């Protein structure tokens, strides 16, 4: 009954709000079969690779040292995929720790959690800056 | 490995610019 | 219990993007054949209000939308392709690059595909979702 | 850059598809210097002879009364000839107007059209049933 | 501006087929001499997968392929020969008939030759393409 | 009219089964 856009828009609201308010809980959007693919180099200098599941996604989020991270959403697209999922494409700008803005895109695939009605989790998250 | 309703090799042939006659 | 030549998500996504954009350059009137019924498609654009254009649905609407877009000698520079398994044996593909229509200037784009198996034909995927936006209509 | 088999296989696909869908356009595969040699008797009862060029090939195709003509391709060979041509040998079975199948071979010589890159036309077409 | 004794495509094709198959019957170790460099040759056969065998290229490979085929007292019954001019002063020849090797049973075949002038020696053609398939390996 | 690198009359001679000596 909820349209894919009603789901996707509210997801984007909650996700980027939590990224700003409590990044140490962002992993709770994800599940055991989730993949989190945030592209680019750390520094460090090592290349980016997919991390799987809540526990590892939590460790990866914490390694990114998000502080007061702000997002300017410039466009959201959200469509029904198969099996009652929702695919979301976000285009925006992100400022972490009050640093200069950078453009990004982020693709999510949201999947029903199964038991609770209209509960979704993030099955796929692919993020890349456009530098 | 193919996509859509394309037959094997069909995309590669069309994407190479192959055409026949004056249609 | 194992399919030892089953293509990985990475190979599916890479070959798909290659086939999609090589076909776009030479035979865009065939692009609709990548799409299934109830597929969604949007390829940038701005409506009369100047807000981004809405998606169309189904191979019929998609064929009409593609042909209204007048792709002619469409050149692409693909910068990033990232492909991962989704649920139900799908593959989600994120694409970033630049696209030039009619030998006009290159325009940066951000795109997501969702590919899904036809249902049973072995190693056959259709495009279920195609979200494409030009950065110059958003940023 | 296209191999002879990439060309020949796609030619066979298009040719026999059009034979089924719109035989009244088959002549558009040919040119003014093309020869079309479909062996055997009409009925009528007159022997077969070569016809030259699109206009006459169109008349000959129409005289054959193709209706819903189906082809079962059993083997295709395609090789580079000189001057960037492609020689194709098809072995198959043909059912016209839902009649019983008959074995055939068909030899084509495909030649570049000259102006457009990777455009070919049928310079030679020799067809015979094996009855 | 006219060569009043230039052989027609029909005569070229007829005499060629005659020379080719009469030589095959008596001196198959000379058959390779009909072929130029970059000639293509396939003469039926099935690979380890049971798919039809691939062509070989060049007079060196061709000589080796012919000698591996062990033609011995090879009898032919030619049923149809059809020969027409191609571009660049070539001749394409379609051949149907039956061939028996080593006094074994006759096998039907379907064959195409492309003949091409050597370059300049007057009325001299080589075999540029030889496609031969036994019907019993296809039908 | 000749084919390949055969000389005039050479195919006809060889195709007739002509051979010489014990080689
Ligand atoms: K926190
Ligand atoms: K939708
Ligand atoms: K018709
Ligand atoms: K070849």
């Amino acid at each position: 009954k909820p349209s894919p856009l009603l789901v996707g828009r509210e997801f984007v609201r909650q996700y980027y709000t939590l990224l700003n308010q409590a990044p140490d809980m962002l992993h709770r959007f994800y599940g055991k079969n989730s993949s989190y693919v945030h592209g680019g180099l750390d520094s460090n200098g090592k290349p980016a690779d997919a991390v799987y599941g809540q526990k590892e996604i939590h460790r990866k989020v914490m390694s990114q040292n998000f502080t007061n991270c702000h997002t300017k959403i410039r466009h959201v697209d959200a469509h029904a995929t198969l099996n009652d999922g929702v695919v979301v494409q976000v285009m925006g700008l992100l400022s972490n720790n009050n640093q200069a803005l950078r453009r990004f895109m982020q693709t999510f695939v949201l999947a029903p959690e199964g038991s609770v009605a209209n509960k979704f989790y993030v099955h796929n998250d692919i993020f890349r800056y456009q530098d | 490995l193919t996509f859509g309703d394309f037959d094997e090799h069909e995309v590669d042939a069309l994407a190479s610019g192959i055409t026949f006659g004056d249609f």
